[PDB]
């Protein structure tokens, strides 16, 4: 899920602030005068209409996205494998990992093993997969890059560390109210959010 | 460039609630003021009383009190004591510095009245072998702490070669002075009767040497 | 519990250079600074500035700012002025204080200067004893004159200071370009002159001790 | 402490200096991180957590913490402050409501905020019990001693102070905290900047058409959205977060055991929740014919159990499995 960290906006007392397009992710970022903004000693901006507040948010990761995360993966078949047990013969005993490529032995205890491959090739996984903490979610995730803001995915990131991602959330700011100093974000509550 | 003021003196008795204040040039004083309380006690004896505008020090007694009583820091000493008779000085902080006011000095009643012990020595011998003499009177333990003290050489006021401090705060709260007439071995062997007169409230005390 | 013990007064002539101690005693120097405070002979109380004790930064009122100069002897809890090229208006007396409470909280005993020009003169210690007869009541005062010394400071105690209690001693006072000092001491009949009672005197701007023990007349 | 403007404070939209951002009710635990505006936690100088720094005009007021309240629907019950951030043990909540009490006056903050506790588990409980099985619940930490991540805090932009314009006996009178950098005009000509001392206004006179502002730099905050700007620059002041979100294990949920009755290839299950539980089941032949409900109304229910086994999740409580052959 996002967190709308918003930068804290400018206000220009007599005129206007143009804004530019930072490159943060999702960086919404939207001009407004017309305010008469009340900070703790009634207004402050001495004019009534150049009064003038810049409003901007942009999307980040969650401090929970470190640790609380749903997580999409392209997934492929992979090669299967088995802690087998044989309490051999007059042996007794070998606990061993072993493989199921028919080529594959394991020397563990006296006997040589070759497992496989199997036939029964259904990979319970589907290709495209979510995965949340232990709950695992053979989802067709839409992509990086591209998910639907409430969607699943409107946050996108490639990895915890990545600073770059995909905000889709459809981060809206409107202007704030009545001439006092906040910051409408307009937003869907995450796709991170609904999914649980 | 702010200028703290303070009532100039306050006088009370033992039992009364005393009000003094602290007001601000620029503004009402407020809780951004900080406004601290410090009571200055005979012999450069400093203590803060209260911090912050209300915080009392660690054991200072609850019969005081401070607050914003309109636009000014305020101390209330509840049941004034004898013993709060002294200088008290307000501070106020202004975003970068101190400014303090000028101090309102409170009498409290109480401390019934003492008088004067009163001691007059001879010149040493040692002095005396100096070609000088030095008569030393003093007076201890006296309150109200105002005096008056008056020399007789042989009869006649001396008038010339007598200095007399100014009364000096005890510990106990009651005064103390000495009187120093300096003559010379000779003026010393030449006249015979020496007294230090002591005048306090209304009785007189006289010590004499004799020579 | 909180002791700022300050260093004792001085005499210095124009020009010169002072430095004041301030010991510490009973808090964490570390969590708490110091304030430097001026209390003119007349004027009343000053700020003279504040310093970080644990940083090392100095404030200054502006009136300070230049001539004064706060340090600190961390290691030994104690924060110092110095004050150099003296004016002679800056005879006062100079207490440090602990800044705590949103105010200031405890205050020193006070450090006073005498600006002065003026040379060296050793005091003549003299023993004031009762007079030659007589002299019978349930107590006896005895008392010791310190005349003529130069400059300021001097130190007096009674039997090295184990009698304190019934001690008078008087402030120091100019005359004839000279400072003049005397103490009485009381003492029940029976102590004295069975034992002994001295004088204690020390002028350190001379170097000298003196001793002088109370003899009766006769 | 920084000081923002709360959206519902008692009355209506006041500024106060617990003026609640950054609400997060993401965890599990009846666990919510707050926070104010407000920092709490040791004083102005250096001592106990335990004391409370506000914000009380320009200055602070670094003072015990005696009668903090946070609440939601019901009270809440603190877990620990650090910093500007508070975390609390918190019921659900359309809102979320946060107070102390100075001593004078109330003085509080409230804020909307959709709330929930959902604790980790097939059981949709409302509350965490004493007992149960423990499983990896998200939970934000008791501790300080935290750097997980660190949020920016850079500098306050200015302020407004109209207890400064006085009057100057015809004319608007400005003055400044401890020397701080006061930003100085009115809508006539005179004084166009302001880095001063008090000064005095020469043109203008009415105190409401004038620049009383606190350009007051010596202390970040945090990068509040109901902060301004301070213009001039990013100044440094990275921060951290104390209350990382973090894996504990809560002392979590248990639904009660179910009622195991046979039939041929059969299960019937009187069952009797205690609360909302997701049950489910997974018909171990490649066709899986799973199953999932939501049970919080005791219901017999019927699972067409094959010959080579079926597995039965009540809750959390373990998976079963069961050979009908």
């Amino acid at each position: 899920k996002y967190k709308t960290k918003v930068p804290s906006p400018v206000v220009k007392c007599c005129g206007a602030t143009q804004c530019t397009s930072k490159p943060h992710p999702d960086y919404q970022c939207q001009v407004f005068t017309g305010v008469y903004p009340f900070m703790w000693g009634g207004a402050y901006c001495f004019c009534d209409t150049e009064n003038t507040q810049m409003s901007e948010a942009y999307v980040e990761r969650s401090e929970e996205c470190s640790i609380d995360h749903a997580k999409a993966y392209k997934v492929h078949t992979g090669t299967v494998q088995a802690m087998v047990n044989i309490t051999y013969g007059s042996v007794s005993w070998r606990s061993a990992d072993v493989y199921v490529n028919g080529e594959t032995p394991a020397k563990i205890g006296d006997a040589k093993l070759i497992i496989g491959p199997l036939s029964s090739a259904w990979s319970p996984f589907d290709n495209k997969v979510v995965v949340y903490g232990h709950e695992v979610y053979n989802y067709d995730f839409p992509e990086y890059g591209t998910g639907k803001a409430g969607s699943f995915g409107d946050l996108q990131s490639r990895t915890s560390t990545s600073n770059d991602l995909y905000a889709n959330t459809n981060l809206k700011l409107q202007r704030p109210q009545a001439g006092i100093v906040h910051t409408p974000f307009t937003q869907a509550p995450s796709g991170f959010e609904r999914w649980k | 460039q702010a200028v703290v003021t303070q009532e100039s003196a306050l006088t009370t008795s033992p039992g009364e609630t005393v009000t003094l204040t602290c007001r601000s040039n620029i503004g009402a004083v407020t809780s951004s003021n900080c406004a601290n309380w410090v009571q200055e006690k005979p012999d450069h004896f400093f203590t803060g009383l209260i911090g912050d505008t209300n915080n009392r020090r660690s054991g200072v007694p609850a019969r005081f009190s401070g607050s914003l009583i309109g636009d000014k820091a305020a101390l209330t000493i509840t049941g004034a004591q004898t013993e709060d008779e002294a200088i008290y000085f307000c501070a106020l902080w202004y975003n970068n510095l101190w400014v303090f006011g000028g101090g309102t000095k409170l009498t409290v009643l109480g401390q019934p009245k003492s008088s004067p012990s009163v001691t007059l020595f001879p010149p040493s011998s040692e002095e005396l072998e100096t070609n000088k003499a030095t008569l030393v009177c003093t007076i201890t333990d006296f309150y109200p702490g105002v005096v008056t003290v008056d020399w007789k050489v042989d009869g006649t006021p001396v008038t010339q070669g007598m200095e007399t401090t100014q009364p000096s705060k005890q510990s106990n709260n009651k005064y103390m002075a000495s009187s120093y007439l300096t003559l010379t071995a000779r003026a010393w062997e030449r006249h015979s009767s020496y007294s230090c007169q002591v005048t306090h409230e209304g009785h007189t005390v006289e010590k004499s040497l004799s020579r | 519990q909180i002791q700022l013990v300050q260093s004792g007064r001085e005499v210095k002539n124009p020009g010169e250079t002072v430095k004041i101690s301030c010991k510490a005693s009973g808090y964490t120097f570390t969590e708490y600074p110091m304030l430097w405070v001026k209390q003119a002979p007349g004027k009343g109380f000053r700020w003279m500035g504040l310093i970080y004790t644990n940083t090392g930064e100095p404030t200054y009122a502006e009136e300070f700012k230049g001539r004064f100069v706060f340090s600190l002897e961390i290691s030994a809890s104690t924060a110092y002025l110095q004050i150099n090229n003296l004016t002679n208006e800056d005879t006062a007396t100079y207490f440090c204080v602990r800044d705590y409470f949103i105010s200031l909280d405890y205050w020193g005993q006070g450090t006073t200067l005498t600006v002065s020009s003026a040379k060296t003169t050793a005091p003549s210690v003299y023993p004031l004893a009762p007079v030659c007869g007589g002299t019978t009541g349930s107590s006896v005062t005895l008392g010791c004159l310190v005349k003529g010394y130069f400059p300021e400071p001097v130190t007096l105690t009674w039997n090295s200071g184990s009698l304190s209690s019934g001690v008078h001693t008087f402030p120091a006072l100019l005359q004839s370009g000279l400072y003049t000092l005397s103490s009485s001491v009381t003492v029940t009949s029976n102590t004295w002159p069975s034992q002994t009672i001295t004088c204690n005197v020390a002028h350190p701007a001379s170097s000298t001790k003196v001793d002088k023990k109370i003899e009766s007349r006769r | 402490p920084y000081i923002a403007d709360c959206p519902n404070c008692g009355h209506s939209r006041c500024d106060s200096p617990i003026a609640i951002e950054e609400v997060r009710g993401d965890a599990h635990a009846g666990v919510i991180r707050i926070q104010t505006s407000a920092m709490f936690g040791l004083k102005t100088d250096g001592v106990d957590l335990a004391y409370m720094s506000f914000m009380n005009g320009k200055t602070q007021k670094s003072i015990k913490i005696d009668n903090l309240h946070v609440r939601t629907s019901a009270p809440c019950s603190l877990v620990s402050h650090h910093g500007y951030y508070i975390l609390a043990q918190c019921p659900p909540g359309d809102t979320v409501t946060v107070g102390f009490h100075d001593g004078p006056n109330r003085h509080t903050c409230t804020v909307a905020h959709k709330v929930e506790f959902r604790p980790v588990g097939r059981e949709k409980y409302r509350h965490p019990p004493e007992h149960g099985v423990e499983l990896p619940c998200n939970r934000y930490t008791h501790k300080r001693a935290d750097q997980g991540h660190y949020v920016e805090m850079h500098q306050p932009g200015l302020v407004a102070d109209h207890s400064l314009l006085s009057i100057h006996s015809a004319k608007v009178k400005i003055t400044v905290p401890s020397g701080a950098q006061v930003k100085y005009y009115c809508k006539c000509p005179d004084v166009r900047e302001g880095i001063t001392s008090s000064d005095h206004t020469t043109t203008c006179t009415d105190v409401k058409q004038c620049r009383a502002y606190l350009i007051d730099n010596k202390k970040w905050v945090y990068n509040s959205g109901r902060l301004p700007r301070g213009e001039g620059d990013t100044f440094k002041g990275k921060l951290h977060v104390p209350f990382v979100p973090v894996k504990a294990k809560c002392i979590a949920t248990l639904a009660p055991e179910p009622l195991v009755e046979h039939k041929h290839r059969t299960l019937i299950l009187h069952l009797h929740p205690d609360h909302p539980t997701l049950l489910t089941t997974r018909s171990l032949g490649s066709d899986a014919n799973p199953t999932r409900q939501w049970i919080e109304r005791p219901t017999t229910v019927n699972f067409t159990v094959t010959g080579e086994g079926l597995e039965y999740t009540w809750g959390n409580h373990p998976p079963k499995r069961v050979w009908a052959q």
